[PDB]
RNA sequence: GUGAACAGCCUCUAGUUGAUAGAAUAAUGUAGAUAAGGGAAGUCGGCAAAAUAGAUCCGUAACUUCGGGAUAAGGAUUGGC
RNA sequence: GCAGUCAAGCGUUCAUAGCGACAUUGCUUUUUGAUUCUUCGAUGUCGGCUCUUCCUAUCAUACCGAAGCAGAAUUCGGUAAGCGUUGGAUUGUUCACCCACUAAUAGGGAACGUGAGCUGGGUUUAGACCGUCGUGAGACAGGUUAGUUUUACCCUACUGAUGAAUGUUACCGCAAUAGUAAUUGAACUUAGUACGAGAGGAACAGUUCAUUCGGAUAAUUGGUUUUUGCGGCUGUCUGAUCAGGCAUUGCCGCGAAGCUACCAUCCGCUGGAUUAUGGCUGAACGCCUCUAAGUCAGAAUCCAUGCUAGAACGCGGUGAUUUC
């Protein structure tokens, strides 16, 4: 009575279960190894799913069969504000796990967060943090006490930064918050890093620079409660069959008298906080800029935004981070981006990337040209004015 | 930009689009993008139909 | 994975199963292959082992003239007609269905072939490259 | 007799998250205690300082 | 009325709007569809589904009890003015 | 069916590289028997389709040892079940036997898995035909043909979803644990070299890709079309035109957003401890010796880094805490 055609198992033993997620950001699960030796700077960051578009591309693949030629290839632009730190926290060390210790915060923080902790706005006293944003007016032992807390004790330290929802234009106008931890060296001077970047600015060129790859941890997006043959991928049956055909119909023997725990079956799909690896940014350019989507070997003067616009999003007037491929999440997520987990000399990473060309078309209809300005220099003139 | 001219409309796409076709006398074609695709190969003829620029070569609007 | 994939196809996207008349493109003689295999293919249940450009095949031809059918010889197929992808953005798709019989390793068996040729069958199969015609 | 009920949000405020909003006894109850009101009128007394004490419901014929 | 028509479709003269209803678009269903490239490779079996249809012109074999086969097979025309 | 001790013999002379005469000891019920313990106030019995898990008595892949192994091809074993194990014609097929692909197309178990999942071709029904046996009614483990497959809303199991209690409530979290996954090939160079008298003819790194599975995505091609968006058409209806109803969503051409396809694209990481195995040191056994004390390297093995849920009885940090 055994199988009597041996194939493969359908779904993958190491992603269930597969429920609906418990946060809408990712949860960043994981960090790189902190190298003591090298300066103080910043690991993870918080970014908004925005762009998704081709870009063609040089081959640098030297000894290869298609060395000098073009590859059209998408390109996943995650556009982001600057972010805006507003304290640091630092765990303690014990045998039961990253126990949290302490928490330090910015003595005026903005509009654009007292809104995350209070569920209800419109109703709301807004009475948050004001008792102790009353800690900064005495010589200075208000802090540094506690500073000193973090200091004397706390091997491993983070800090917890919220982006700015202001300049990124969708319709929440309440900012997530989360922590990145510190990959410097001195603990001392890791939080005296972050003793002076309160409530100011950092942009993308602290860490994230050219050629430097990513991977990115994100939330994968739902349908619902979709069914058996498209949860799992499993198979169909052939026409003839009574009673359903977008179903599985042996699930187990007579013992066990259970159902086996491995067997596909409907439920939920999407979601999740899935996690991709090993992608490559190919390209940073600068916030308070305009015409920034040219390039070498193009010369046009243009902006990076698609023609008119995205869909469903927008514009970009910000600084901006390409991603080869394919990131998790659809358009308006919380996608963050993780540094390398491990020194990667694969010989198609680390080999040094020249864009020929980028694309702006209409990414909403069936698009037909680039700037916009010429496509009334191909047309000519209408009816209207243009 | 791989510099591009239709071969069915006259217009211009940067290459990642449009279906490049060929046939048994080995005579390439190159399309704009499926809009010319599906409207070309039932037997239709390009020199009577507005949308495309040859219509207005052959009338002579907007020149 | 084939015996005398000399180089290497790529990914291009696969559409004859096993079972398709697909006429030759040859002065050998016999008109239609019928197609049988795939050297170095999938191994799943119920799955055909489908077919893409450039390797071989081990189809038998159908009707021609008759001292070539009720026999199985390795033949090399050139067309496709199903809408692939190059790397190079740009991309066929043909009308017809090509097909070769060349039938040790890939030496031709006929001395001419006729109409158009695929990009991706001239570095793989050199045979084919020296008395082709006109490759697209 | 709340098995198989369909649940909806607006059970949070007391406790469980089962409800339904029954139709032909609201208008029964509410029918009724303003009869109970009618009552205690009667009884020389006020319409605020009272509560229900107590209900009961049971099988008929 | 279109048509070959008492077929199918639409309306007039006569009759009803009677079938427990309101909100949402998940699985699985019931019904109706569509699918590129391959054409039975699926299964006991081309089971279901698809092609083919109407008139008009041409051409039509084995076999036969010469009555048939036969619309055999197979091509081509079809609008409006 | 599988595996052992024994060894006259074969193997060019040599029993054991491999095989083994006459004997002889066992092991699993993957077959068939024998027995009738369990149900006759009913366990849905053949085979096929769908699909999880397990055992190795290993076909391939990892790593080693032996040969009448010079290489290549092979055979014989050793740890290992982690990973793969097909497409077809005929038959109702289990097994049967052929064509073809491959790294190979290994052997089985889970009420001879699986009918509140199907299929109903086989079977034992009631219809019919035919051969044989009978005077006949009829028989035949003899052949052929047409023959309703019923209910889940209960409990448990599973997959997802919530959720009272804790001072209230909102963030930031940390890990107890539980699951775990990537796998194989081709070509170039190595190189016509090593090895070979020739005939033939490898490998480790190094490059480029591919096969099977898994995870995501919608730029791009394709699919989908009630957006009835636009355009055309047939019949009817509004005195004609425009403007439109009426065909179960009239039909036809294109196609936006959306959803998905190995029919589209991208991605699938390392570290330790180990098995077999080969050694170092080293006796008992003055030499000897991988083991008895220690020991060094070692597999696709295990466990970790990583990926996924986060215990609704595991816990922490930080706000604000009802003037009346």
């Amino acid at each position: 009575s055994h199988r009597k055609y041996e194939a493969p198992r359908h779904g993958h033993l190491g992603f269930l279960p597969r429920k609906r997620a418990a946060s809408i950001r990712a949860r960043v699960k994981a960090f790189p190894k902190d190298d003591r030796s090298k300066p103080v700077a910043l690991t993870s960051f918080l970014g908004y799913k925005a762009g998704m578009t081709t870009i063609v591309r040089d081959l640098d693949r030297p000894g290869s069969k298609f060395h000098k030629r073009e590859v059209v290839e998408a390109v996943t632009v995650v556009d982001t504000p600057p972010v805006v730190v507003v304290g640091v926290v630092g765990y303690v060390e014990t045998p039961r796990g990253l126990r949290s210790l302490t928490t330090v915060w910015a003595e005026h923080l903005s509009d654009e967060v007292k809104r995350r902790f209070y569920k209800n706005w419109y109703k709301s006293k807004k009475k948050a943090f004001t008792k102790y944003s009353a800690k900064y007016a005495q010589d200075g032992a208000g802090i540094e006490r506690e500073l000193a807390r973090i200091k004397k004790y706390a091997s491993v330290v983070r800090v917890l930064v919220h982006t700015q929802i202001r300049k990124t234009p969708l319709a929440q106008k309440k900012a997530h918050l989360a922590e990145i931890q510190l990959n410097g060296g001195s603990i001392s001077e890791k939080v005296d890093w972050a003793r002076e970047h309160f409530e100011k600015t950092v942009a993308v060129d602290s860490v994230f620079e050219q050629n430097e790859m990513i991977d990115a941890i994100a939330v994968t997006k739902g349908h619902g409660f979709e069914g058996v043959t498209h949860r799992w991928g499993t198979k169909k049956l052939p026409r003839k069959t009574h009673r359903g055909l977008r179903k599985v119909a042996c699930i187990g023997a007579w013992h066990p008298a259970h159902v086996m725990w491995s067997v596909a079956r409907a439920g939920q799909r999407g979601y999740h906080s899935r996690t991709s690896i090993n992608h490559k940014i190919y390209r940073v350019g600068k916030g308070d800029d305009e015409a920034n989507g040219a390039t070498s070997f193009d010369r046009t003067k243009k902006t990076i935004t698609p023609m008119g616009g995205f869909v469903h999003y927008g514009e970009i007037k910000n600084d901006f981070i390409m991603v080869k491929g394919c990131i998790p999440g659809n358009r308006k997520r919380i996608v963050t981006l993780r540094k390398s987990l491990y020194t990667n000399t694969s010989r198609k990473a680390l080999e040094e990337v020249s864009l020929k060309w980028i694309d702006t078309a209409s990414k909403f209809g069936k698009g037909r040209f680039q700037t916009p300005a010429e496509k009334h220099a191909f047309m000519g003139t209408l009816k209207k004015d243009l | 930009m791989k510099v591009e001219i239709d071969s069915f409309s006259g217009a211009k796409i940067y290459p990642g689009r449009g279906t490049l076709f060929v046939r048994g006398d080995s005579k390439i074609f190159r399309f704009q993008n499926s809009k010319s695709a599906s409207l070309f190969k039932q037997r239709k003829n390009p020199r009577r139909i507005a949308w495309t620029v040859l219509f207005r070569k052959h009338h002579k609007k907007g020149i | 994975s084939g015996n005398g994939a000399q180089g290497t196809k790529f990914r291009i996207s696969l559409g004859l199963p096993v079972g398709a008349i697909m006429n030759c493109a040859d002065n050998s003689g016999a008109r239609n292959l019928y197609i049988i295999a795939v050297k170095g293919s999938g191994s799943r249940l119920n799955r055909l082992p489908a077919a893409s450009l450039g390797d071989m095949v081990m189809a038998t031809v159908k009707k021609g003239k008759p001292e070539l059918r009720k026999k199985v010889m390795p033949a090399i197929v050139v067309r496709q007609a199903k809408s692939w992808r190059r790397r190079d953005g740009v991309f066929l798709y043909f009308e017809d269905n090509a097909g070769v019989i060349a039938n040790p390793k890939g030496e031709m068996k006929g001395s001419a072939i006729t109409g158009p040729v695929g990009k991706e069958c001239a570095d793989l199969w050199p045979r084919v490259a020296s008395n082709s015609g006109v490759v697209v | 007799f709340n098995s198989s009920i369909g649940r909806t949000a607006q059970g949070k405020e007391f406790g469980v998250t089962k409800a339904r909003w029954p139709a032909k006894s609201v208008k029964f109850v509410q029918g009724l205690l303003q009869n109970a009101a009618a009552n205690a009128e009667a009884k020389g007394l006020d319409a605020t300082k009272l509560y229900v004490s107590h209900i009961q419901v049971n099988q008929a014929p």
